[PDB]
């Protein structure tokens, strides 16, 4: 009388929670969709140095172009942190506050796409990357985007601090697109085990090469999030990420290369 | 008379004096007439966060069961890290405005979180937003301040700072809409002869005009000075009034016209 | 008997007639049934001016507090002159369309900017605009009423000329979301023989069906053909009005189910 | 006192409904804006058995992009059906169904787009085919995209079911830019007398050649809209539509190239 | 005959990948009667055709 119209399908009459059903149909490995892309994060407190830091990280991209096929995904910095204490006064929630500092991470990247247009490089909105990147890469040869994640006001809980940040964004785009490397550009020569800006300055040891559960069963303070380590457990595609100095010239065109200039995070994938 | 203007604006150049006069002679419609504009400054209040904005937010749901209310918000200082860091690369003036655009954006949707509750929605279509000004539960809205010039912003004289920002955004939308009152929230009690933060013998002014305040040569002023040349140019609001968010009622009083801060004037 | 309808659709194909008519004898559900649909011509009443808009806003805000208004603006000569320059370039009937859409579009933006005080917004969102048109405060809302097969739209047998314009646009409206009557207010007391201001012997028509009409072999007509055949097609809308909006009271007078000027009925 | 403000023009104080006024202005043959396009539907019955044919279909269209300058419409297909069977079981007219099967139209559409991201191929929205679709081929070679017309909520009435569906659209648009040739796709080997998949399977006779006339006035299912065959009568362009089975490797390619591997429908044009 | 031909294939590039291939005419059938005359054979007159096509 009221029963279901059901489509047709392997998965009908499912809930999807039940991975013994969705297995024989879902369980395999997927595909890349973009193998040929390389993907670059570049951090927010890069972009605060201002020209000091932007132009020579311009004129390095400038010489890229032509030997890649980039995705330039560009992070928020402090005016994230000042937008964060705001609204933490305001009581705001996580959810309130993640949109907030996306933001942030979309006017460095104008502004880094205003720098390098001379070249052919716009800034994409998000909608853009993730359905029609592959045109507008046939076309030019970059393009720039944030790296904030659209979770804006569906933020995880938990924490006042949206945990799905710019690095997490980033690793997820490249896993889902299957593409060929994910490097991250921060303000230091990659990880180690304390801030070496901080007051266990002294104790810091870099880390050259590392995996993402000895940093997750880890604690302490990281230049990247803690999320990114949680879904690279979950990765498909992606088998390792390099941290690099940008503020150090020719790290960055050796990393897309694949050389070791910094520090070598290690995902749960297994290669062939 | 408007068949004169009708063959002339068909034949002649829209810089042809007799049709520009021709147009002045025509009528006027104010289409938010019963409204009131007010600007609530970023650096100086949004920027200081609960002690400042709650207690407006307060007075804002009080006061929008008598008057009718367009929010401005002002960018603030993450505006001016930007503007910062895009002339240190030498970007110019347009592109600093798409990015203020945003810190304004980022405002309005707080205080829009903030007043949700109260039924006080953010709208891009400000003027037009007409259902909630309509209504005497709603009878407000926020509009982000910063006005939609982004890469065709009319550059300064000299430099790539953007002239017209928040102040001229919201004051432009109650020129257009004819609004009855134009105030600006901000941190002071109003204008004064220089930068009280800097000069503490700096002079309160409760009244002026815009030819005395040029006239006085200000080095910095609480308003964009190009606010100045288009109230002068205005026709429907001739004046503005200036006041403190952090005193308590200042809003009200003027809302009902009271005289509490500073008031500028055209002519 | 639903079973048939549904192992119908999942098996044949929507041309099978079989399914066609098990879905005809589907139910019938009205979105706005207590909603009245009217249609402000350009070139017969926005291209007046002044004379012939100020009256109307008067009727329409006066009238949406005992009805439920969907006011669909028309595009005007701004148009033709568009559709004479495009046809001059052999351009076909979608671009036409594209260009049309615009000058409806910027006379509903001048009507609600004239409406907006009294609360009547414009909406993209005609149909499922639901807030507006249950608040008596409101009750009604301007569109524009040219559709949106924008670049998909039929051509006609001979020619470029787009054939469903702004009277198609709000008459599917209305018969989509199942209003109850359908109005088209224009610069003529209704439907004569021949364009009356042309031919001086035009007669005057009060009500006529499709079929006659048609049968009189009309060289031209106050309304789009077309809209015929969809009137003949339709399902809910039976008939229309059209009336004079420079005469005062008729649109008033039509609302209340008047026989004012001329009315079409598909039978 | 009131009259009327015109503007200049030949169509000045015209209604536009007077053939012999509009005629010595609108009554020529337009002419074509994309005449180097070809036009390809997909049908939804096709992307509904999935893998199985959509890979040879993909590799086949992989092979096609450096051939020609593609426009790749999808249909709904069955999901369509589904959605229909709810909004009748609801009551909803015409006009508020028809959107709703656009919809999946796009969804396919997106698949496939995601299938041939890897060659520079991306889906586009309805405005950005109709006002810049000859950029967004001057970037690549192939952009998908729905075949459903935006007749969303004005759809025309007289049927519960959306007359004017994806087949339609590609024509129309097909006929607007001019384009080279439209070529549909079916599970079928082309257009018979009658369903072979039907009851009357049997005395279904395969019909390599017809007009759209012909089968207007006939009664009975067709793989296509008769919508379709109304706007042939009115075409301008067009002079011949190919029908073929994409279950069959190489019919596609042929028909691209103007053989005569399914279906021909010839419209109401009369070439020069 | 050339310039229509060749508008022609100006609306025909961005459309397909175009070899264009050309032919001699008579300029070869000069060629050929000459070389007839001095009694070249076949071979000595292919070249000598190919050329006028090239041109
Ligand atoms: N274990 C660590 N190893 C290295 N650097 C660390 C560590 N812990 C903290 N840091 C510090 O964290 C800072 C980076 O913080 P964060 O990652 O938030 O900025 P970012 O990633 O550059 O900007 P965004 O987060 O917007 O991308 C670095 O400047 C670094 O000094
Ligand atoms: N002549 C003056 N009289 C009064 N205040 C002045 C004067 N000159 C400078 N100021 C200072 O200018 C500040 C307000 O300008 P500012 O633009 O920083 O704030 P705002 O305009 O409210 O914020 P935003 O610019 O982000 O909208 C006040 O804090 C005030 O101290
Ligand atoms: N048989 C007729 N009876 C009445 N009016 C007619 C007839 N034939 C032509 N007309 C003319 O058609 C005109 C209305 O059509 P027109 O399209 O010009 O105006 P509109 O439809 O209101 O504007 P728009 O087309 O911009 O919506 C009237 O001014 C009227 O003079
Ligand atoms: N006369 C006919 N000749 C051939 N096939 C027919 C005929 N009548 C019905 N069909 C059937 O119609 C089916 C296609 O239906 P339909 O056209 O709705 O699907 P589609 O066009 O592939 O999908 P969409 O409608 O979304 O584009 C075919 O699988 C075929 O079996
Ligand atoms: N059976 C035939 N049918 C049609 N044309 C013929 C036939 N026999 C001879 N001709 C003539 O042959 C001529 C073409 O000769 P030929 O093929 O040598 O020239 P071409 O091919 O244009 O030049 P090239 O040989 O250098 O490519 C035509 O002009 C035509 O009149
Ligand atoms: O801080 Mo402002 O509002 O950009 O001048
Ligand atoms: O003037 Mo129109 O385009 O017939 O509505
Ligand atoms: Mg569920
Ligand atoms: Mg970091
Ligand atoms: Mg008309
Ligand atoms: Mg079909």
């Amino acid at each position: 009388t009221n029963s279901i119209k059901h489509v047709i399908s392997p998965l009908a009459r499912q809930t999807l929670q039940d991975r013994d059903l969705t297995r024989p149909v879902a369980g395999k490995r997927p595909i890349r969709l973009l193998p040929w892309l390389q993907v670059v994060k570049i951090g927010g407190r890069v972009m605060d140095r201002g020209a000091d830091a932007i132009l020579p990280l311009v004129e390095e991209l400038r010489k890229l172009l032509p030997e890649h096929r980039l995705l330039i995904l560009t992070g928020a910095g402090v005016r994230a942190r000042h937008v964060f204490s705001v609204g933490l006064d305001l009581g705001l929630p996580v959810g309130s506050l993640a949109p907030l500092a996306a933001s942030e991470a979309g006017q460095n990247g104008h502004i880094l796409a205003a720098m390098l247009a001379s070249e052919g490089v716009s800034y994409v909105e998000h909608p853009t990357v993730a359905d029609q990147l592959a045109i507008h890469l046939s076309a030019t040869r970059a393009v720039v985007g944030s790296a904030f994640p659209p979770y804006h006001h569906h933020e995880f809980p938990g924490s006042r601090i949206p945990p799905h940040r710019a690095d997490t964004g980033a690793f997820l785009l490249a896993d889902a697109f299957g593409a060929a490397g994910l490097t991250i550009v921060e303000n230091v020569d990659g990880i180690y085990t304390a801030d070496p800006n901080g007051p266990d300055r002294g104790q810091a040891r870099f880390l050259p090469e590392t995996s993402a559960t000895d940093l997750a069963k880890s604690e302490g303070p990281l230049p990247v999030d803690r999320a990114l380590l949680d879904v690279m457990a979950t990765a498909r595609h992606i088998e390792r990420v390099q941290v690099v100095n940008g503020l150090v010239p020719g790290r960055l065109t050796a990393a897309l290369r694949g050389e070791h200039v910094g520090t070598l995070i290690r995902t749960g994938v297994r290669p062939a | 008379s408007t068949a004169e203007l009708e063959e002339l604006l068909m034949q002649r150049s829209l810089t042809d004096p007799q049709l520009q006069a021709a147009a002045a002679a025509a009528a006027d419609f104010r289409i938010l007439p019963d409204a009131t504009v007010i600007k609530i400054g970023g650096q100086s209040v949004i920027d200081r966060g609960r002690a400042a904005v709650y207690p407006l937010v307060d007075e804002i749901v009080a006061a929008r069961k008598n008057h009718k209310l367009l929010i401005g918000t002002g960018a603030g200082t993450r505006a001016r890290h930007l503007y910062s860091i895009a002339a240190g690369l030498g970007l110019p003036a347009g592109v600093l405005a798409q990015l203020g655009s945003s810190v304004a954006d980022q405002n309005a949707a707080m205080l829009g979180q903030l007043l949700a509750k109260h039924g006080i929605p953010v709208v891009g279509g400000a003027g037009l937003s007409a259902v909630p000004l309509s209504l005497a539960e709603v009878n407000a809205v926020v509009f982000s301040g910063m006005p939609p010039y982004k890469l065709w912003m009319r550059p300064a004289a000299e430099g790539v700072i953007p002239p017209y920002r928040t102040d001229a955004g919201c004051f432009l939308l109650a020129e257009q809409f004819g609004c009855k009152q134009m105030i600006f929230v901000k941190d002071e009690d109003g204008l004064y002869t220089a930068n009280p933060k800097t000069s503490k013998d700096a002079t309160f002014i409760p009244r002026i005009s815009v030819d005395e305040m040029k006239a006085k040569g200000l080095h910095d002023s609480i308003l964009e000075f190009p606010v100045l040349d288009l109230l002068q140019s205005a026709q429907h609001v001739r004046e503005v009034q200036v006041v403190n968010g952090l005193v308590p009622g200042n809003l009200t009083r003027a809302l009902a016209g009271e005289h509490v801060g500073t008031i500028i004037t055209a002519s």
